[PDB]
């Protein structure tokens, strides 16, 4: 196409921070951060909007619908602003302290507020036209991304959070509905679809999601800043627009992601959004770059090039009817060693040589392959690849073995599909007793032994000699991230016993015994002593954090007047040409500011300390209700909180506890 | 300003350089190409579709093809030279000439003057006239090219020789009158008209660095008229031609590239070229010709594409016709939908068969062949090697294993992905194992390769194709150790020279390999004369390594204590290698190391200035977005606060440069403390203090001391 | 207070406005739109808020 | 809407003059093309630029700044496409079909040459289409030279009071001619048949912006925006007033209708087309325009092209089709009235008792004054006040003082501070003042210094006096403010 | 001067603190006519610069001059107010005094 309009803003403007809004009502306006704290405003002018704040979200809708203004949004990592910039009034300047990673702007199931929710360490949370907490959950881990999409199709949509952890995870008003694990921090969600969501990684992977699968995902450099999902083509169906590191624009389609429109840039691409700016009645598309340039939008011979190929593969089979017996089979074997990875070996029943393998994972190995390639003195036929994920979740590797000769310039890559269960680390050993750990959580399981066998042999790589069925099922693993132990024991009334100190781990091992039994809800009886008396400290260390940062921001606001009352001094001295007092007020500017500095070096170790102790806190509160699925899940969270609004500790334990 | 329309032909196989041509036939003329197969054929695109002509039978790979004339008759004999023999056909499929010029090893460039007939080869050069053998060269050097000024406007034949040493050897007979010098190893060259110049004769070359020139070459003294020396189209230029495609009356230039790079100049200025059309193509352009070949009554550019797409750039609209609502695209699209339809019907069925007969144990599984154009040169205004593959089909995936530590910088033209496996460098040999795959549908891959004054060793390449049986081929480049010295033909003698030299039983050839093994650009064969002198240059920063030797004696001078003792070590290493027991014995000027850090320090001061700028870049941006500054920031940030982008961006590549010349260093005063038989690999962390401090003089002074 | 130091008079009226809607005839509040109004220089609502103080107090030295 | 828009762009850097941009046909067949030789975007680079439909076809450097451009057949042989005279320094490059043909040097005087600044062209005897046409150069020296069809000889030398801006040819040179010349310093100079010298002058009161002559009016635009329509013999007939600016006036005439009416580029975003004393045809731009004109350009009788003063082009081609505030008076008023007609005679006797103590007071404060000689403004002219600046310890106190007098110097006076020695240290409590001449404001000042850690606000008195008398000329007072100190 | 913290720079004229003309009512600035009731939280306008400010009068924008900046009966450095703080009787009436007096 041609943009419909250009222009050129001398700001330049933050990435994910863009936002379209009728701030006069019925006249569309561009909000988007800037340098040094400052959020400006183009009206069809630049007007500047000192928040004095490093910004880190920004948004625009309507939040009171009695009246027909767009409200901007601005987040902050310890603030949340609403703003009506027709009548510059605060609709409301809430104080988080959880941040402002993620914020987005609409109506959730069962709540007749539009909310502005937003995603901070790891609690999101809700507010009103005049700033009401009316929602509030726990997540695993950085929320970077939340949309609002109708996942279920029940007239009410679900907001979906993408967390730091990899995942993307679906989020009723109360209710956890499904998780998908993705392969990186999660950047941008957009919906515009039934129930299909458009997302992106930091990988450079952009990719559409169903309501558990996805449709399609192309993955390439300069990752992408800002998605969001139009209607290019005018097709009745909204494609993924996208704006890459690079500059390009790559309007592409949700289905097959084939880029059906493409446009560049001079920098990266800050955001694309829509809004009709010249009043056309009708939606545009904005693309604004990270260097301050506007532009707006209004809604052939490969096949040959594969049947040549085809041709040519037909040339091949013809000539047939650095060459191999055309019966050389790739065979492999997963395994684990101690003395401490799992360990893939592969071979070929033949005197052919693997010159080279190239492993292809997505969240296991740094970068996405992991080349192998042994030197010309130590080829031989079975090579072996050391694999040490960094998680517990199943991964398929795409493995392509190199398979020839020794001397050879030409051999073939045979390709092979082999994958790593979820717990491919926890090697299975012998149970010493005397370093049993103490920490357990306990549960009753429906029926079935024989499937908890299977469960454990479908989800762990148990040695083959390996041969239990019912009544003791004592399983010792030691971990390999670590030297901790894990003890699966089963009793006869269907009681499952698990011993790991580690608290995630028996989150993960419930959660996935439950989605493998199919199991909707359950309660658990947990005992985490060294944790637990752990996070009662970091507790304890909170309120004193918050003194000390309370007594250090007075202190500095006190020398901040002084600074200031001098600078008028000086100023005075100056002008009325003392030059003997004006070197003495400098002189006592420079001491001030020499004792602000140390005293910003002692309040930044503080708040960073506070930071991390109010996110292991929130961690906790995860992790406890994470080991409970269903509806014992969400009550754990709220008491929890209500256990924290109150200062209960002993009971916030017990509900951490027991339930 | 320009507009052509990229109008796509019948497709070819791979074709290697200058493989196409067009018949003069004022319709349209017919198009004429050759496969890496041997299997020329023709065309005349009647309307929409290729009515070939003589598809003749595979053969040989046509290494090249021209279409020539005996007479002023309007040429139409197109000869080829494909494995040692050169076949003409005429203006049809009737082959009448077939010379066997029974030769070593094949013919790599041919000029058909009427009955002249001058061939290239490896190193060696003939001229027959009729099967008669007449002139007989051996240059040094790989020659690229060969042409013959027009035997009629002038007098005389005097054939020029294009060699791969950056020279054009301007021959009569079977000696060289004159060589002229040109910048960058000649690729291409033809005169630049339909007949060679008006003033005369004029010979217009084109250079792998990326580069055209006009030397005009007179009876015993050339003539430089112009050069079009490039900055942002690098790339090797592979075809030039000459025609009249924007109507002014004057013909123009119709260039191609090596990285699809299609660019028409024009000579507006009367007697001096300026662009003004360009175009990329994703592949390697071979041939461009002017003319006419569809829709006779619209002058075209004809490009010959690597993979044999045989492709057309008209003057003449595509979208003609319109209303409230093309139909040509429905017509492909028809056709290609059946094509393929039936395509996969047969290849699924053989596919089934090859998969059920692969299980027969006595039988064995061939491999798909293809080629694998590559181009391992050396950047000049870095030091970086920028390693370039080209297949066919498209990628999958591209191995880079290594043998010696270093950098695979970032392309912006390259789309594939990275991913840096970990290596171990303790129980492999690999530091480096790199894996680029390319994003849909790709040919060329563009990779550099930043490798220190030191650390000789190979580098493999697996490339694998998008083809079925998906097979992987392996390519060996070489980092040479001194791997950053391009070769030049000139040398200043007044610089200091800290000698070496080299003595005892020695072969020239071996010794002549050993140099080979050792340096960048030299030719493989030993030069004849058992007496051989080059003149190398350091690309990072100039000193000359000027390289003489004889059948069992060798000088090695320099202007770098580096350089000679890097050429210490290896060339003992090789001795040890091959049983020789040399005896070497150097020499130092005492003021040779004051110069190498002359030379060093502007470029360590400058690095040093781009941090101290990069530090105060962005607190100085903070301030410029208030109050506009109008009256308040000191002229000397103001200097910064314009140029603060170019500063961000060279801060980026900043610190690899600051480490490259810390190791330099470093290595410099090891060195020069090592010539005089000491070991002072102990004092480099005061070094390193230093250059954190960087007081030049106590620098030096260090230096002098200890 | 804290309001009009953030430079946000009409956030200050609301709330004004609200607290009048707790407190029905408070002469602070009222004597406080009115310094509002008059800061922003539309006398033609200070006059009208001062009548609503006048018919309030009737002795207000401000108003 | 009886202006159908044709082209509207932004990017063409297009600075030239109402003056030096002139169409014309340039290769024959009927294709009129736009020849203009425009500045450099700020008027450093001459260039040459030639304009076919509304893509650049040939941009070419320039000697100098060109002054004028105007087109014109030089012989009736074959009539191939006029001659252009573009006019550069004290030379005339004449270009045929668009190529450097001539060079016209000016005839130098007795070295001192000169610059011509203004160029049009003269009819010789047929004025039609295929006539030929004479250049009239107006130098920078106050001259006119007519020359000669082919732009190499003179055939006359006409001489001017003063520097002409702006030309005027009307009728044929031969028989009838007539020069209007707008000069620079505001007038308009006619020059007819035998007279070397005009004659016939009229002053405008302002410097003339424009010069456009219709068939029977000459219409003057001034530099006080707007229009006056004069006759050729020196008498005003009409004037009509512009809302704003007149930036290039040009002529719009269409024979189709007859129509040949001024036009005006006001510098309010308009362009309005004026017949003799009505507006008509009046459109808008996005920026003020500085030169319009109206010809046969591409092929259509009726094409208008202008350049806007920021650069860029509209091209726009013509159609064919063408309840006082009263105050209100309360109860409390005719209360008022009715107290005062009913005890009139009370009020007034109080007042004037009143007015009585008041002077008497008056005059008891006027003596106590004069007494302390406590008044800063008081034969013996003078007048001075003390200003204070400055918050913390140290206070600048300038004294500004003024001899107010017709004309008569002040030689000997003083002035003696008067504080309290434990509050505030004056350095210099006793000055002599400079001589005061009459009608300027003195400064004169010191630096107080506030002495008690407490914060103590003490007054300062000042007194300007003589050197032979002791008692005060004058007195002022200041109040010191608080010390704000450490 | 020194100090910002209205969000809007420039908002739209009748919604930011920064009748008869003075051809009637005196005035005390550019515009800003005087008032009645002096409090001491008047600004009546604004100054622009530091040194605008300092070369006016000390008393053209409040009610009082401007600052740069807005035995004892117990010593505050001597008693512990952590203990105070437990007994809110006297807490509350010592508050009182550390602040206002
Ligand atoms: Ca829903
Ligand atoms: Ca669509």
């Amino acid at each position: 196409l041609q943009p419909v309009f250009t222009l050129k803003l001398r700001h330049k403007i933050s990435p994910r921070m863009v936002a379209v809004g009728r701030y006069d009502g019925t006249h569309p306006c561009l909000a988007a951060a800037t340098q040094a704290g400052k959020v400006f405003i183009h009206n069809p002018d630049v007007s500047l909007l000192n928040i004095n704040q490093t910004v880190s979200c920004l948004t625009a809708g309507v939040l009171n619908p009695e009246l027909g203004y767009d409200a901007l949004l601005v987040g902050t990592q310890t603030n949340l602003l609403a703003y009506d910039v027709y009548n510059n009034s605060d609709l409301f300047y809430r104080e988080v302290a959880d941040g402002a990673s993620a914020i987005v702007l609409g109506t959730l199931g069962d709540i007749t507020s539009p909310l502005a929710i937003i995603g901070g360490n790891c609690a999101l949370q809700g507010f009103n036209h005049e700033g009401n907490d009316l929602f509030w959950t726990v997540t695993g881990d950085n929320v970077h991304s939340l949309a609002l999409c109708d996942f279920d199709g029940d007239g009410k949509k679900e907001l979906l959070v993408g967390s730091e952890d990899f995942d993307i995870r679906v989020f009723k008003e109360d209710e956890i509905v499904a998780e998908m694990s993705e392969t990186e921090i999660i950047t941008s969600l957009c919906p515009m679809y039934g129930s299909r969501f458009g997302y992106a990684l930091s990988n450079g992977t952009v990719g559409v999601y169903d309501k558990t699968a996805r449709y399609w995902r192309i993955k390439s450099k300069n990752q992408a800043m800002s998605i969001h999902a139009f209607d290019l083509n005018s097709d009745g169906v909204c494609e993924l627009i996208t704006g890459w590191s690079n500059g390009k624009v790559d309007a592409r389609s949700d289905r097959t992601g084939e880029v059906i429109f493409k446009d560049n840039f001079s920098s990266a691409i800050a955001g694309v959004v829509e809004g009709d700016y010249r009043m056309e009645g009708c939606q545009q598309l904005i693309c604004c770059s990270v260097d301050g340039e506007i532009r707006g939008y209004l809604p052939i011979r490969e096949l040959s090039q594969k049947k040549q190929n085809l041709l040519l593969e037909l040339r091949n089979y013809e000539e047939n009817a650095g060459v191999i017996p055309a019966n050389t089979k790739h065979h492999t074997a997963l395994s684990v060693s101690l003395g401490a990875h799992a360990e893939l070996c592969i071979s070929t029943s033949n005197d052919t040589i693997i010159r080279a393998v190239l492993i292809f994972a997505e969240g296991v190995f740094a970068g996405e392959s992991h080349v192998v390639h042994p030197s010309v003195h130590h080829l031989s036929s079975s090579v072996r690849i050391p694999i040490t994920p960094p998680k517990d979740i199943p991964v398929d590797l795409h493995l392509k073995t190199f398979v020839g000769y020794r001397s050879s310039t030409q051999f073939h890559v045979f390709e092979l599909t082999r994958q790593l269960p979820r717990f491919s680390m926890y090697a299975l050993t012998s149970p010493d007793p005397a370093s049993e750990p103490l920490s357990y959580v306990n549960f009753i399981i429906a029926e079935r032994a024989q499937r908890v066998v299977m469960w454990l042999n479908q989800n762990f790589l148990l040695p083959e000699d390996t041969n239990i069925q019912n009544a003791p099922f004592q399983v010792c693993f030691t971990s390999l991230r670590n030297g901790g132990q894990l003890y699966i024991k089963i009793k006869l009334s269907g009681e499952i016993t698990v011993n790991t100190d580690d608290i995630d781990l028996a989150g993960d091992i419930i959660q996935s015994m439950a989605s493998f039994f199919a199991i909707e809800d359950l309660q658990v009886e947990a005992d985490f002593p060294v944790y637990f008396e752990e996070l009662r400290k970091v507790l304890v260390k909170v309120d004193e954090y918050h003194s000390v940062h309370q007594k250090l921001s007075a202190d500095m606001a006190d020398n901040s007047n002084l600074i200031r009352s001098l600078l008028v001094q000086a100023e005075d001295a100056r002008l009325m040409r003392d030059m003997k007092t004006m070197k003495n007020r400098y002189k006592e500017l420079y001491d001030l500011n020499k004792d602000l500095l140390n005293g910003y070096k002692i309040r930044c170790n503080n708040h960073t300390e506070l930071l991390g102790s109010l996110k292991a806190v929130n961690q906790a509160i995860q992790r406890a209700g994470h080991l409970r699925v269903g509806k014992p899940k969400n009550q754990v969270i709220t008491a929890c909180r209500d256990a924290i609004r109150s200062n209960n500790i002993n009971m916030l334990f017990r509900i951490m506890r027991v339930g | 300003d320009l507009n052509l329309n990229r109008a796509d032909y019948l497709q070819v196989g791979v074709t290697s350089q200058k493989t196409m041509k067009l018949l003069p036939a004022r319709a349209t003329q017919k198009v004429v190409v050759g496969d890496h197969d041997g299997i020329v054929m023709c065309f005349g695109m009647k309307k929409g579709e290729a009515v070939t002509v003589f598809k003749t039978l595979p053969g040989q790979k046509i290494a090249r093809l021209e279409l020539g004339g005996a007479l002023n008759t309007p040429q139409e004999k197109i000869f080829i030279a494909a494995g040692s023999e050169i076949r003409g056909f005429t203006k049809r499929g009737k082959q009448f000439l077939s010379f066997e010029t029974n030769l070593t090893e094949s013919i790599k460039a041919m000029h058909i003057s009427g009955s002249d007939l001058f061939l290239s080869a490896s190193y060696i050069y003939n001229h027959y006239c009729d099967c008669k053998d007449q002139h007989y060269y051996l240059s040094g050097d790989k020659i690229n090219d060969v042409i013959c000024l027009p035997v009629e406007r002038l007098l005389r034949e005097v054939p020029v020789l294009a060699c791969q040493d950056r020279v054009l050897r301007v021959l009569q007979g079977s000696d060289v009158t004159y060589e002229i010098e040109v910048p960058g190893p000649p690729t291409v060259l033809a005169l630049h008209n339909g007949n060679g110049g008006d003033s005369g004769e004029d010979l217009l070359f084109g250079t792998s660095d990326g580069k055209l020139g006009l030397i005009q070459i007179t009876t015993s003294k050339p003539i430089h008229k112009w050069e079009i020396r490039n900055e942002k189209k690098r790339g090797g230029i592979l075809c030039v031609d000459s025609f009249d495609i924007v109507g002014d009356g004057v013909k123009d230039l119709l260039v191609g590239r090596d990285d699809g790079m299609v660019e028409v100049y024009g000579f507006d200025n009367a007697n001096e070229p300026v662009l003004r059309f360009d175009h990329t193509l994703s592949e390697s352009v071979t041939s461009i010709q002017g003319g006419c070949v569809g829709k006779d009554g619209y002058d075209e550019i004809v490009v010959s594409t690597y993979s044999g797409w045989i492709t057309g750039l008209t003057t003449e609209p595509v979208h003609k016709e319109s209303g409230p609502g093309n139909q040509e695209m429905q017509n492909k699209i028809s056709s290609l939908r059946s094509e393929l339809e039936q395509l996969q019907y047969k290849v699924l069925q053989e596919r089934e068969k090859y998969q059920q007969s692969s299980q027969s144990s006595k039988a064995k599984s061939a491999v798909p062949s293809f080629s694998v154009n590559d181009k391992f040169t050396l950047n000049k205004d870095d030091a970086s090697y920028s390693l370039i593959l080209e297949v066919q089909t498209a990628i999958d995936n591209v191995l880079i294993q290594s043998d010696v530590p270093i950098d695979l910088l970032d392309v912006d033209k390259n789309s594939a992905v990275v991913s840096f496996s970990s290596c171990d460098s303790e129980s492999n040999d690999n530091f480096l194992l790199a894996t680029y795959r390319c994003q849909a549908n790709t040919t060329r891959l563009e990779l550099k390769i930043r490798s220190i004054e030191g650390q000789y060793g190979t580098l493999q390449a697996y490339v694998t194709p998008r083809i079925q049986p998906k097979t992987c081929q392996v390519r060996q480049y070489h980092i040479k150790p001194l791997s950053l010295h391009q070769r030049t033909h000139f040398i200043d003698h007044d610089r200091p020279m800290n000698t070496l030299t080299l003595t005892g039983q020695f072969s020239f050839s071996e010794l002549h390999s050993w140099v080979v093994f050792c340096m960048p650009e030299v030719p493989e064969k030993p030069p004849a004369g058992e007496c051989v002198t080059f003149y190398f240059q350091n690309t990072f920063l100039d000193t000359q390594l000027e390289s003489t030797y004889r059948k069992g004696e060798g000088v090695f001078k320099s202007d770098n204590i580096s350089t000679i003792s890097i050429l210490k070590d290896v060339l003992s290493k090789e001795a040890t290698k091959r049983k020789i027991n040399l005896n070497i014995s150097y020499e130092i000027n005492e003021v040779s190391v004051k110069h190498t850090l002359k030379l060093i320090h502007p470029k360590l001061e400058y690095q040093l200035l781009l941090a101290k700028k990069v530090q105060l870049i962005d607190a100085l941006k903070e301030l410029q977005v208030h109050e506009g500054n109008t009256n308040f920031l000191i002229p000397e940030y103001r200097c910064i606060l314009e140029e603060a982008d170019h500063l961000q961006e060279e801060y980026k590549k900043q610190p690899a440069h600051l480490e490259r010349l810390y190791g330099m260093i470093t290595d410099l005063f090891i060195d020069k403390f090592k010539f005089k038989g000491t070991n002072v690999k102990t004092k480099v962390p005061l070094l390193l203090e230093i250059l954190d401090s960087y007081d030049q003089n106590a620098l030096i002074a260090f230096f002098d001391a200890a | 207070k804290v309001y009009i130091s953030l430079d946000q008079p009409l956030t200050a009226l609301n709330l004004f406005k609200q607290g009048l809607d707790k407190f029905p005839g408070e002469v602070t509040l009222l004597c406080g739109i009115a310094r509002i109004y008059e800061e922003m220089n539309n006398i033609s609502s200070a006059t009208e808020y001062y009548k609503e103080v006048l018919k309030q107090d009737n002795t207000h030295v401000e108003a | 809407s009886k202006w159908l828009d044709s082209l509207s762009d932004s990017m063409a850097n297009i600075h030239t003059f109402s003056a030096c941009l002139a169409l014309a046909d340039f290769h024959g067949d009927g294709e009129y093309k736009l020849a203009m030789g425009d500045l450099g975007p700020d008027g450093r680079q001459p260039r040459l630029k030639v304009l076919k439909g509304h893509t650049l076809v040939s941009q070419k450097p320039l000697p100098d700044l060109p002054a004028a451009a105007v087109t014109f057949l030089m012989a009736s042989h074959e009539p191939r496409t006029p001659a252009l005279a573009i006019a550069s320094g004290p030379c005339v490059y004449v270009y045929k079909n668009l190529k450097p043909y001539f060079k016209f040097s000016l005839p130098s005087l007795p070295r001192r040459q000169t610059v011509i600044t203004t160029m049009t062209t003269l009819k010789k005897n047929l004025a039609d289409e295929d006539a030929v046409s004479c250049l009239v150069l107006g130098t920078e020296n106050k001259e006119l030279l007519v020359l000669d069809p082919e732009a190499f000889t003179i055939l006359a030398k006409m001489s001017l009071p003063s520097v002409p801006a702006f030309l005027e040819a009307s009728g044929q040179f031969d028989v009838e001619f007539r020069l209007a010349a707008a000069c620079r310093n505001g007038s308009i100079y006619i020059l007819r048949r035998d007279s070397k010298r005009p004659k016939y002058c009229i002053e405008l009161g302002a410097q003339p912006v424009g010069l456009v002559g219709v068939h029977k009016v000459l219409v003057v635009g001034s530099n006080q925006d707007s229009l006056h329509g004069f006759t050729y013999k020196g008498k005003r007939l009409w004037t009509v007033q512009m809302p704003a600016a007149i930036l290039a006036m040009n002529l719009l005439e269409q024979h189709s209708r007859g129509l040949q009416a001024v036009m005006a580029a006001l510098a309010n975003e308009e362009v309005r087309i004026y017949h003799d004393k009505v507006l008509l045809n009046v459109i808008r731009t996005p920026e003020a325009v500085t030169s319009l004109c109206f010809g046969r350009y591409g092929r259509e009788d009726n094409t208008l092209i202008m350049t806007t003063l920021g650069g860029g082009l509209i091209i726009k081609i013509l159609k064919r089709t063408a309840k006082l505030n009263v105050p209100r008076k309360t109860r409390l008023y005719v209360d008022q009235t009715l107290r005062e007609r009913e005890a009139g005679t009370a009020m007034h006797r109080t007042f004037q008792a009143d007015l009585y103590l008041l002077r008497l007071r008056a005059a008891r404060a006027y003596v106590q004054a004069l007494e302390s000689s406590l008044s800063p403004v008081s034969r013996e002219p003078l007048k001075l006040h003390a200003v204070v600046q400055g918050l913390g310890p140290t206070f600048k106190l300038t004294l500004h003082l003024q001899n107010t007098s017709t004309a008569r110097p002040i030689l000997g006076l003083v002035v003696c501070f008067l504080y309290n020695e434990v509050l505030y240290a004056l350095p210099r409590a006793f000055f002599k003042v400079p001589l005061l001449v009459p009608g300027l404001n003195y400064p004169l000042e010191t630096f107080v210094k506030s002495l008690s850690d407490k914060g103590i606000s003490d007054i300062i008195k000042v007194l300007v006096l003589r050197e032979g008398q002791s008692t005060p000329l004058l007195s002022a007072h200041i109040n010191m403010p608080m010390s704000e100190g450490l | 001067i020194l100090d910002e913290n209205a969000i809007a720079q420039v908002p739209r004229p009748g919604t930011s603190l920064k009748g008869p003309s003075p051809a009637v009512r005196p005035v005390t600035q550019a515009g800003r006519p005087i008032t009645g009731f002096l409090r001491p939280s008047t600004q009546s306008g604004r100054p622009g610069t530091i040194e605008q400010a300092i070369k006016t009068p000390r008393t053209a924008y409040t009610a009082r001059p401007i600052a740069s900046s807005s035995g004892p009966f117990i010593n505050l450095s001597r008693l512990n107010l952590a203990k105070y703080a437990q007994k809110p009787k006297l807490a509350k009436a010592l508050f009182e005094y550390i602040f206002h007096h």
